[PDB]
RNA sequence: GCUAAAACUAUGUGCCGAAGCUGCGGAUGUAUACUUUGUAUACGUGGUAGGGGAGCGUUCUGUAAGCCGAUGAAGGUGUGU
RNA sequence: GUGAGGGGAGUGAAAUAGAUCCUGAAACCGCAUGCAUACAAGCAGUGGGAGCACCUUCGUGGUGUGACUGCGUACCUUUUG
């Protein structure tokens, strides 16, 4: 038993705030997923959540390359017959950037109860202000 | 010389059921279903005794990588530097040190980058 | 020091009787007696007879006071069944099982 | 202080007063064994990392005894092929108590 | 139409989860003090301070 | 999800990666050496039809007019080994 | 209910030896205690592993339970499969 696993009670979650102006969506999402899962700590345990809280501001300024802004399609099916609905990146970023980040990160996060719990630690806001001043987040450049 | 089977057969079935205890529904109550459950459990144990080494090595590598990137190196570069420096400490001990003592792991990283350069 | 009463061989299904048993489990004797008196189930009469016998045992053989008595325990178990034959159409026969039950009730202060 | 030692093809991190289990050694019960091939010795801020080995380091320990681990059952079965096999196993071990550590 | 598999005891109990009985509404009638069923005549023919029989 | 790529061509250094190989401990078949013994050495030990070898347990007969048993037999139900 | 069925008293070495009466296994069905369980998708286990209750020589212990996690599509027969 000389190798030990992290104890959930002893885990400490630190708060950070990230600005999305001008960055590339996927290359930002990879780092966000890493920090949410806790791969950056020497106490990392696969079955325990050791990540950190990540706030995102200016989410509607996220950028994509090529023609993806027009040609990247988001789908969703209502279980009724013929119920397939479609949208694209520009409209979706104009209307609900939170959904953009949620999709990008949930795709890269594990699928299960632990994944659902881990994704709760991400807060995304379209504006430059966030309501979490009480938690005292620190600026993180990623 | 007529022979009755009851005692021996009952003993065998009882032993199988005793090994089966803790399973759900018919698996822990019915001999036919229970006997299949025990064999599959044995097969899974045979496969997992091998899988365990791989899983623990992967965990050690991940923890070492986290420590190395805190000290400013990647896992591969740190391993190469240690090999050049001729350090023969294994990954299990390196991961334990990384988790429990930051100063010593920092000294090891210093030695590794020194060997690299 | 619970006082026990057993009614063995009641001609009713244990599944049916256990409903009334659960209805009265764990309550005071007076309230349970009122419930049984004002219920319309067949199992209620048998359960009431068993409970009254238990209270009489507690009062007569153990010198206890009924006012402090509650239904401390109760349960129903299956008994021996009777086998019958029901004729069906086209000469086919089916097996009918008539079920019986045992009622156990314990009263304690 | 703590030290790193090699035994039975594996490495262990130990401190004084610790009890550990290693592969079956030939030493007699109650005897003392010394490891002179220490890889690393830490005492507070004094960190010695022997490249192959730290020079002068010595870890001394006493042999409490020998024993066997809990039984393990091996099962092999090939479905639809009429083949089956079983066997038991118990791995031997020697238990050691670390009595001294010197850099 | 008939089942392809035998149901589990757990599922049978889950179906029976709605089988519990309920108590009736019992009250004490002031006229005699005997427990009686609410809004019903007592077993002795008393109701709302009136006696039906003789 | 990815665009001086996380794509393609060429090149270098490192690393991950199997029940493959090495390390530690244990079992076993064959053949050698010690020219007794059971101790070392070398090789080997996936497997259907099928062939060869070695055992566990159950009822009954002799050994048994012996040995265990109401200070508790067989049988049933747990625990430890 | 002058029923059936029980409780006390008494007999007996023994009354869950009380008359479908030696022992009383399994399937199946009750009651009580401890842990888990109402945001999460599949042969129900297996390798890890937090917390809780009890016993503790309080130990790197023992007995129950198992949040979270990697792997993982029953058995026999017949078949190229």
């Amino acid at each position: 038993m000389k190798t030990l696993s992290a104890k959930p009670a002893e885990v400490q979650h630190d708060w950070f705030v990230v600005d999305a102006t001008g960055k590339t969506l996927g290359r930002l999402a990879t780092e966000i997923a890493r920090r949410l899962r806790g791969k950056h700590k020497t106490s990392y345990t696969p079955h325990v959540d050791t990540g950190d809280y990540i706030i995102v501001i200016n989410a509607e300024q996220v950028q994509v390359t090529g023609n993806k802004a027009l040609d990247k399609k988001y789908y969703r099916h209502t279980e009724f017959p013929g119920g397939l609905k479609e949208t694209n990146f520009e409209k979706l970023v104009a209307h609900k950037p939170e959904e953009i980040f949620e999709r990008a990160v949930k795709g890269m996060l594990p699928k299960g109860p632990l994944g659902y719990a881990m994704i709760k630690k991400m807060k995304v806001y379209a504006g430059s202000e966030h309501p979490h001043a009480a938690q005292q987040p620190q600026v993180l450049d990623i | 010389a007529r022979v009755k089977r009851g005692v021996v057969a009952h003993r065998r079935h009882k032993k199988i059921l005793a090994r089966a205890k803790g399973y759900y529904g018919a698996r822990s109550r019915v001999y036919r279903v229970a006997f299949q459950a025990v064999i599959k459990a044995g097969q899974y144990a045979y496969r997992d005794r091998r899988q365990k080494k791989r899983q623990f090595r992967a965990l050690w590598i991940a923890r070492i990588n986290a420590g190395a990137r805190q000290n400013g190196l990647s896992y591969s570069r740190m391993i190469d530097g240690l090999k050049k420096a001729q350090v023969i400490i294994d990954r299990r001990v390196l991961a334990d040190i990384a988790m429990h003592d930051a100063v010593a792991f920092a000294a090891l990283a210093e030695k590794a980058k020194g060997a690299l350069a | 020091m619970e006082v026990t009463a057993k009614l063995r061989g009641a001609a009713i299904s244990a599944q049916k009787a256990r409903l009334v048993a659960d209805l009265i489990r764990g309550k005071s004797v007076a309230h349970a007696l009122n419930i049984l008196n004002f219920s319309n189930k067949k199992a209620a009469v048998l359960v009431k007879k068993a409970l009254e016998s238990a209270i009489a045992n507690a009062e007569h053989n153990n010198s206890l006071d009924v006012d402090d008595l509650k239904v401390s325990t109760i349960y129903v178990d299956e008994g021996m069944s009777l086998k019958r034959i029901m004729p069906r159409a086209k000469g086919r026969a089916d097996r009918i099982t008539k079920r019986t039950c045992h009622i156990t009730v314990k009263v304690g202060v | 202080m703590y030290a790193v030692i090699q035994s039975g093809g594996k490495q262990h991190r130990v401190v004084e007063g610790e009890t550990l289990k290693v592969e079956l050694l030939k030493a007699e019960s109650g005897a003392t064994i010394t490891f002179d091939d220490v890889l690393m010795v830490v005492n507070g801020d004094n960190i010695q990392i022997g490249a192959p080995v730290v020079a002068g380091a010595k870890v001394t320990a006493e042999v409490i005894g020998h024993g066997r681990h809990d039984k393990i059952r091996i099962i092999k079965m090939r479905r639809r092929k009429h083949y089956r096999k079983q066997q038991g196993h118990r791995q031997w071990f020697t238990e050691l108590k670390i009595t001294g550590i010197s850099g | 139409a008939v089942q392809q598999n035998r149901k589990s005891r757990s599922r049978r109990d889950m179906r029976r989860s709605h089988d519990a009985l309920t108590e009736n509404a019992l009250t004490v009638d002031q006229a005699t003090g005997e427990t009686h069923r609410r809004h019903h005549v007592t077993k002795d023919g008393f109701y709302r301070g009136r006696q039906l029989f003789a």
